[PDB]
């Protein structure tokens, strides 16, 4: 039912995760202000596909391929998944 | 050593005695282990010790290509006393 | 749990399994497949034998070494059973015979033996016990041997609870006294049968099928006050039996009525033997009683066996019997036997 | 890619040989049940047969698949003559060995491997 | 009580402070009816209602790369960034230090020994503080 | 005049190298490394597509008479991707001198039969295939020879264990010797013993 | 005449092992570690491939090591990663390597144990 935790997947060099890491120093502190008691995990690697994947009550989750996608579309999806 | 343990059964020099729960004393009836009366500890204890005269000695076994490799052993001590390694005679010096 | 009866190993031969076991019947018919089982998971098992050295060579192997534990005993002389069942986790009664002597009655097999078993057994502090009854055993029955199997059955309890009893039907095997007791009625030219082998049911079982029951009863947490039935399936008419016993052995088949009392009488003299005998009055009594429909009891498939068909296995036991112009012949030449329900 | 045959130019080819094989070993079954004293029917024998066919269905190369047929080959004529025994060839069935659980349940129940 | 296994007795992950990733091979197998871990917790689910997805060893290590990836990446630091974003976000919170001081607990060799189950019970482990307070 | 190490000649290395020549300029299409131990022996190494020119050659030329065959054997080296180096051993009778013949093979990649040049090479090349698994071509039986008939698996290969994948004894359910999974009452105790120092500067394998 | 076979190369249906030993075992190539008890170094060099450890129990007749598996003691050498991959690959078996370890080159030094301002003046020989 209700989102438990949400993890964001990137790289640090492959530029189809870029506008993940601009929106990382973007909007990160933002959303935590906005969300001080939700964990969101952040976990960067050195070459996979970037993901975004959303912990519901039970162990039901929900992935989409952010790739190659603006800052300001990573957010859509990301309130999409908030709401 | 060749104490028994309170199911019964001899003690070795290894302390192995099959507990009273083991099912492996089954191979024991009717029939009896094999355990060795001679324990070495025992016999190498009743040995007196070698007084000598140097700091450094050596030891064979004694019948020299019968015993073990001749080694050396040192003697300044006076805390305890010397102690082969491969047999188990014991020296010192006045 | 003692750290050596914790179970290793991939479930076979140089393993473990924590099955420690007396097997009191073991040079028997029965109790030779009971502890090829067990060997052939890894258990130790102490076998009483009472025989001598030659009968008990064909379960000198069927072990890893020191598996096989071997050691002389008798029935008259108590603290030879205690001495067995000293180091046991479970042990298992097929103590049993078609026939009195002048030592040991029927009382004295099924009744008395297994009170003084299962005494040692409850003194000694083992878990569990498997007595073996009859499927027919009733108080109320024609035979000694079956009124004495459940009066064995009933003082077992009485003596230690906690126990496991299993009433199988008239086994089959290669080395029977059932298939080959009826085959070997070739000697004599014609065979008889009580009402010509009508008004009897007969609900026979595979030695494997009662082996692997005792085998799985001994790990099984279930089964602690539990009866069985070991019977098979395919019930059987006699007549139609014998006819499929003497198909398979392609040998000839005249049979003829004969009443009870004459047939009675010609296994009480026939039982007049100082050797096996071939025929005896309660042998014949026991065969010419019908098997009991089992459904009131668990049987095998809620132990873990799926029951073997007769057809299947018969002729691994019947082609000792067939001649030269018929020893090659399959199964499928036979016209199988006629099954009934009733 | 770009590798040698044997006995085959590519899988049908192949596949030719392996139904000629099926078809001797179908032929032969029931000679064999009969010669040494099987205490088996005909039905298992050929399903017997169609199993450890099926056992290698899941291969394309067809260099494995003409070595296959080889070795069948060889079992055959052991088979057909009386070299083996009535151990040997009920040695397929697997009449002792207890079946390999499948489960995960069992396996953790008995032994840590998977 | 459910016993489990050892590191010597699993093959399993274990991230440094660095980050590194490292995989275990196991050695022995486990003692009597003691068992791998999420061995044990698949099979408490099967016997629940659960049955998680996962029979086996590399199953589990797709679960972990599907939360984390930095994991199946073993002996494979990976450079991690965004510390001024915490930087901004711990600057928030208002919770004060205490004038009092902080010693370690591990503040002597005599409390090295002796620090988790396994050194907890050992004869050596035991025999070097028989000396080293001695 | 050294006794404890072994004497050395001149003559055979020359002889045999000079007949390495003959070889190698008499057969090219076949031919590579061709090559003489320190001690005196002769090794032609021959792709597979030679194996019969090269041994009827070696039989039948008069300067090469070896119309006796010793040995044929393979080794398995899961290093290289051709595995099985097969080998030929050969006498002369006429020079008393002896010669080797190697070629590779593979899983995948069998070799013409040597039936029609030696006869001495049926139970040869049976037994090759019975331990390595090399099939080869126009043979008239190829069948096992040294292992049990129901056996699956070559077991010379290194890729094999040593104690086997089955294990025999007899059952009395079933009145038969039955093949059972391998379970060992003591496991062979494998040790580690190659010292940690170059011995042979010789054979240093450079980086 | 020449083959199109591109799909992988395929052996285990020759071998005539069974489906544990090729879809339950796990393979570890690697380059061995040296024995710190020894400062040599030419048992490295060589690339290998053992299987995945299994259940070991004492015999309960004299407490000898028993085992079930035929693959306990198995290792194999290889010149190459390439070459172990390969025959991996080929025989079914699923792999998990170790890339190789060197140790640094390192600025060694005699008269660094006699400085005059560093630290490295040893205070004995
Ligand atoms: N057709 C069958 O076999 C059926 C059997 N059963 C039951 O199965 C069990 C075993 O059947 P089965 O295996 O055929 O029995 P067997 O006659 O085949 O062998 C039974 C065992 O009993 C031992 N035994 C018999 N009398 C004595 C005695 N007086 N003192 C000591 N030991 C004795 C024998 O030892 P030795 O031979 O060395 O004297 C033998 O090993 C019996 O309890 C029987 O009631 C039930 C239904 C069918
Ligand atoms: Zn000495």
């Amino acid at each position: 039912l209700g989102l438990r935790e949400i993890r964001v997947h990137l790289c640090q060099r492959s530029p189809g995760s870029q506008g993940v890491r601009d929106f990382i120093v973007q909007r990160y502190v933002e959303l935590k202000k906005a969300h001080p008691n939700l964990p969101i995990l952040i976990r960067e690697c050195s070459e996979v596909q970037p993901k975004l994947w959303a912990r519901y009550a039970f162990g039901q989750e929900k992935t989409v391929s952010l790739n190659n996608l603006s800052a300001d579309e990573v957010t859509r999806a990301m309130q999409n998944v908030l709401s | 050593g060749v104490q028994v343990s309170p199911s019964g059964e001899k003690i070795t020099h290894t302390g192995q005695v099959y507990d009273e729960k083991d099912y492996r004393r089954v191979r024991f009836v009717d029939r009896q282990k094999e355990v060795n009366e001679n324990f070495a500890i025992d016999l190498i204890a009743q040995q007196p010790v070698n007084e000598v005269e140097h700091r450094i000695i050596a030891c064979d076994g004694g019948g020299g290509a019968l015993g073990h490799p001749k080694v050396y052993i040192n003697l300044d001590k006076e805390t305890k006393t010397g102690t082969c390694g491969y047999c188990g005679l014991q020296f010192k010096q006045h | 749990l003692h750290h050596a009866v914790i179970p290793h190993g991939k479930g076979g031969r140089s393993s473990v399994s924590g099955v420690v076991a007396t097997v009191f019947g073991a040079t028997g018919f029965l109790g030779r497949y009971v502890v090829n089982h067990l060997g052939r998971m890894g258990s130790q098992v102490i076998i009483p034998y009472r025989c001598d050295v030659y009968d008990i060579m064909h379960l000198r192997l069927m072990g890893d070494l020191g598996q096989l534990t071997f050691l002389e005993w008798d029935a008259r002389d108590k603290d030879s059973i205690r001495k067995a069942v000293q180091h046991s986790n479970v042990v298992i009664n097929l103590i049993g015979r078609e026939w009195e002597t002048r030592n040991f009655d029927f009382e004295d097999v099924f009744v008395n033996i297994p009170r003084a078993i299962a005494q040692a057994s409850k003194e000694a502090g083992v878990e569990r016990f498997i007595h073996v009854s009859h499927l027919n055993a009733s108080m109320k029955s024609s035979s000694k041997s079956l009124r004495s199997k459940a009066v064995g059955e009933k003082e077992v309890r009485s003596v230690f609870p906690e126990a496991i009893i299993i009433r199988p039907s008239d086994i089959f095997g290669r080395e029977d006294r059932f298939l080959n007791h009826f085959a070997n009625y070739r000697w004599f030219l014609a065979v008889p049968l009580v009402s010509l082998g009508f008004k009897t049911v007969k609900q026979p079982v595979y030695v494997a099928d009662v082996s692997k029951g005792i085998v799985n009863a001994t790990k099984d947490p279930d089964a602690v006050g539990k009866t069985f039935a070991f019977t098979g399936p395919n019930r059987y008419l006699l007549f139609h039996l014998v006819k499929y016993i003497f198909g398979m052995t392609h040998r000839t088949f005249i049979p003829y009525p004969l009443p009870l009392f004459v047939y009675s009488w010609i296994g009480k003299l026939f039982g007049l033997s100082p050797f096996e005998p071939w025929t005896t009055k309660d042998k014949v009594e026991r065969i010419h009683i019908s098997d009991v429909m089992p459904t009131d009891l668990p049987g095998l498939e809620d132990l873990g066996v799926q029951p073997t068909p007769l057809e299947l296995k018969s002729i691994e036991v019947l082609r000792r019997h067939r001649t030269y112009r018929w020893l090659s012949s399959e199964i499928e030449e036979t016209k199988p036997a006629k099954t009934v329900n009733y | 890619t770009s590798v040698k045959p044997i006995f085959s130019r590519d899988l049908n080819e192949a596949k030719r040989r392996v139904r000629e094989l099926y078809r001797a070993w179908y032929r032969e079954v029931p000679n064999t049940v009969h010669l040494m004293q099987l205490d088996i029917t005909v039905k298992q024998g050929r399903d017997k047969v169609r199993e450890m066919f099926m056992k290698n269905a899941h291969v394309t190369d067809p260099r494995v698949v003409d070595l296959l047929v080889i070795k069948g080959k060889m079992e055959l004529q052991e088979t057909i003559k009386v070299w083996k025994q009535r151990t040997h060839v009920m040695r397929f069935f697997h009449e002792t060995e207890t079946p390999r659980p499948k489960d995960f349940l069992s396996k953790f129940y008995m032994g840590h491997d998977p | 009580i459910l016993p489990g296994a050892a590191y010597t007795e699993k093959s399993a992950t274990y991230v440094n402070t660095e980050g590194r990733a490292q995989q275990t091979k196991v050695a022995v197998t486990p003692p009597g009816l003691a068992r791998e871990d999420w061995k044990i917790i698949r099979a408490l689910s099967e016997i629940a209602g659960i049955t998680l997805p996962y029979d086996t060893l590399d199953q589990v290590r797709n679960r972990l790369e599907e939360v984390s990836p930095n994991l199946v990446r073993y002996d494979d630091i990976e450079e991690t960034n965004y510390f001024q974003q915490a930087s901004e976000l711990a600057k928030l919170v208002n919770q004060e230090v205490l004038a009092d001081p902080l010693v370690p607990p591990q503040l002597t060799i005599k409390d090295f020994y002796m620090t988790d189950s396994i050194s907890r019970a050992s004869q050596t482990m035991a025999k070097c503080v028989k000396a080293v307070t001695e | 005049k050294r006794p404890t190490v072994r004497p050395r000649s001149d003559v055979t290395h020359k002889q045999l190298s000079a007949f390495g020549e003959y070889v190698a300029e008499i057969l090219p299409k076949y031919v590579q490394q061709v090559q003489v131990s320190c001690l005196d022996e002769l090794e032609i190494c021959i792709h597979p597509d030679g194996v019969i020119p090269t041994l009827t050659f070696l039989r039948d030329h008069t300067n090469a008479q070896f119309k006796s065959l010793a040995d044929l054997t393979a080794v398995d080296v899961p290093t290289r991707q051709n595995r099985f180096e097969i080998v030929y051993n050969l006498l002369s009778l006429r020079f008393n001198s002896r010669i080797r013949v190697k070629t590779y093979a593979d899983e995948l990649t069998p070799i013409d039969s040597i039936v029609s040049v030696h006869i001495a090479a049926n139970w040869y090349e049976r037994e090759v295939w019975d331990m390595f698994g090399v099939f080869f071509f126009n043979h008239p039986d190829l069948r096992r020879i040294l292992t049990d008939y129901g056996f699956e698996g070559h077991p010379f290969r290194k890729d094999f264990p040593l104690t086997g994948y089955v294990e025999l004894r007899y059952d009395d359910e079933v009145k038969r010797v039955v093949a059972e999974p391998v379970e060992l009452a003591q496991e062979f105790r494998k040790f580690d013993l190659n010292s940690p120092w170059e011995a042979f500067p010789a054979y240093r394998q450079p980086p | 005449q020449l083959i199109t076979v591109d799909e992988k190369l395929d052996i285990t249906t020759l071998t005539g092992v069974p489906e544990e030993h090729i879809k339950t075992r796990k393979v570890r190539i690697f380059v061995p570690a040296r024995n710190n008890m020894q400062s040599g170094v030419n048992n490295t060099k060589k690339w290998k491939m053992e299987f995945d450890t299994r259940e070991r129990w004492e015999n309960p007749l004299m407490g000898w090591a028993s085992t079930a598996d035929p693959l306990s003691n198995m290792v194999l050498t290889f010149s190459a990663k390439e070459d172990a991959i390969a025959f991996a690959e080929k025989n079914g078996w699923s792999y998990d390597v170790e890339e190789k370890k060197v140790p640094k080159p390192k600025s060694k030094s005699y008269g660094a144990n006699f400085s005059w301002n560093k630290r490295t003046r040893v205070s004995t020989k």
